[PDB]
């Protein structure tokens, strides 16, 4: 194939093929599944010797990756820094709209030109602002699509059919089912989740970004 | 270096006023006293200045854009209380390359049924209140102010507007570069707005300021 090799070069079909073996690396890491209700948002991972797979990027706002983690942690560096200075500015959290705009821009900025690689991450974004829950899914080609209930990684197809079942019965849910429903998904998609594999991370009205403790969590698994 | 005088401000129970005259000086020269002076910022503040003009103007035109930008590119719109936070950065900022912006600020609005006042000076210093001025308002409107808002529950819209011209009227007899032509901008119900200008009445004619009582030499 002659057209596989550069981000600069189009195929003759008028497709970028760097750019969709980069959106391979999300497709084969491990699962991590998103939803929400009308106040709240749930992330779950598969984290099974423990490698890190969530991270907090500002009191109101947090994210899952699915690919290569040097790549997730220099986007969560980006996104830091910049909720940071939004705060410095403005004594207020960082609208999520706008964080999920300035990410999708960088993306593309490393699909455009030759001495830049494309990234190799996929991220589920999740936060809470001043028009309520939001929650984001971000691919390497830099499109951003905003969903009520999402999937990524290996066998997130599984996920994605039962979330296709339930999602509408969501808005009416309170926070216990909707993390159950999380990890119902997420089991589709999988030995059985413990405590020690799988994390749960929530964000809301009235709530901070957190994680759950191993305490906390055993009252679901 | 056109410049502005003093500007007042106090909260009431239900809204803030903030008041200043139309004029613009250059040195003691009473150059232009037909001027706005007042700035709406976005949909819910207000801003006014003592000192450069220039300067007031710079500063105003770029959180003037900033604002409408944010809001037509979708990130909301932006409350007086971040506006505030923004404009005190800035000053800030400038101070500390030694390219200060030489005025003092007072900034008002309105939203979510909760007034805003506030004031920030040249250096950066922030502060907020239920009275605030800039200028010699500073020194002759303040005490003023600060008499009326001692009676317990708060002032009407009528007593928070007789205070104000009892205000101007001293600004009138005492401040050199002034001109009896005031503007007052009122927000309240998550707006702002800026009435016409007018006049306060003026006392000139007691027996102490005869020209037999006043004469030096008998």
């Amino acid at each position: 194939n002659q057209y596989d090799t550069n981000t600069t070069t189009w195929s003759p079909t008028g497709r970028l093929f760097q750019v969709e073996y980069a959106n391979e690396a999300v497709n084969n890491g491990s699962a991590a599944v998103g939803t929400k209700n009308k106040d709240f948002v749930v992330l779950t991972a598969l984290k099974r010797s423990y490698q890190e797979k969530v991270f907090k990027l500002d009191d109101h706002v947090g994210m899952a990756i699915a690919g290569l983690v040097a790549d997730g942690r220099m986007l969560a560096r980006f996104v830091r820094t910049e909720c940071m200075n939004y705060r410095y500015m403005h004594d207020s959290d960082n609208p999520l709209p706008l964080i999920a705009e300035i990410v999708g821009e960088k993306y593309q900025r490393h699909i455009q030109f030759a001495g830049k690689r494309p990234f190799g991450v996929g991220l589920l974004i999740a936060g809470y602002d001043s028009t309520g829950p939001h929650l984001y899914h971000t691919v390497p080609s830099g499109d951003v699509f905003d969903f009520k209930a999402t999937a990524m990684g290996l066998r997130s197809q599984a996920a994605r059919t039962y979330l296709e079942k339930h999602f509408e019965s969501f808005p009416d849910c309170g926070l216990d089912e909707l993390i159950m429903h999380a990890l119902k998904a997420l089991a589709a998609a999988t030995a059985e989740l413990n405590i020690k594999n799988t994390t749960i991370a929530i964000v809301g009205k009235g709530t901070p970004f957190m994680v759950l403790t191993e305490e906390a969590a055993r009252k679901y698994l | 270096m056109a410049s502005g005088g003093s500007v007042i401000g106090v909260k009431y129970n239900g809204g803030v006023l903030l008041a200043c005259d139309t004029l613009l000086s250059y040195g003691s020269l009473a150059k232009w006293p037909n001027i706005p002076r007042m700035k709406l910022v976005g949909a819910y503040t207000v801003m006014c200045a003592t000192g450069d003009y220039a300067d007031f103007q710079e500063m105003t035109t770029m959180i003037e854009n900033h604002v409408n930008r944010q809001q037509m590119y979708g990130g909301g719109a932006l409350t007086p209380n971040e506006v505030f936070c923004y404009l005190q950065r800035h000053v800030y900022h400038k101070r500390s390359q030694f390219e200060p912006c030489l005025c003092r600020f007072v900034v008002a609005g309105c939203h979510g049924g909760e007034p805003f006042l506030g004031g920030v000076d040249d250096v950066g210093t922030r502060w907020t209140d239920d009275c605030v001025a800039a200028g010699y308002g500073a020194y002759v409107a303040l005490p003023l102010l600060r008499q009326a808002l001692e009676k317990p529950g708060g002032l009407t819209r009528e007593e928070a507007i007789r205070v104000i011209k009892d205000c101007l009227r001293v600004l009138f007899y005492r401040e050199c570069r002034a001109i009896n032509k005031f503007q007052i901008a009122d927000a309240t119900s998550d707006m702002v707005s800026i009435g016409e200008p007018f006049e306060v009445e003026t006392n000139w004619e007691y027996d102490g300021f005869c020209f037999e009582k006043t004469a030096i030499i008998r």
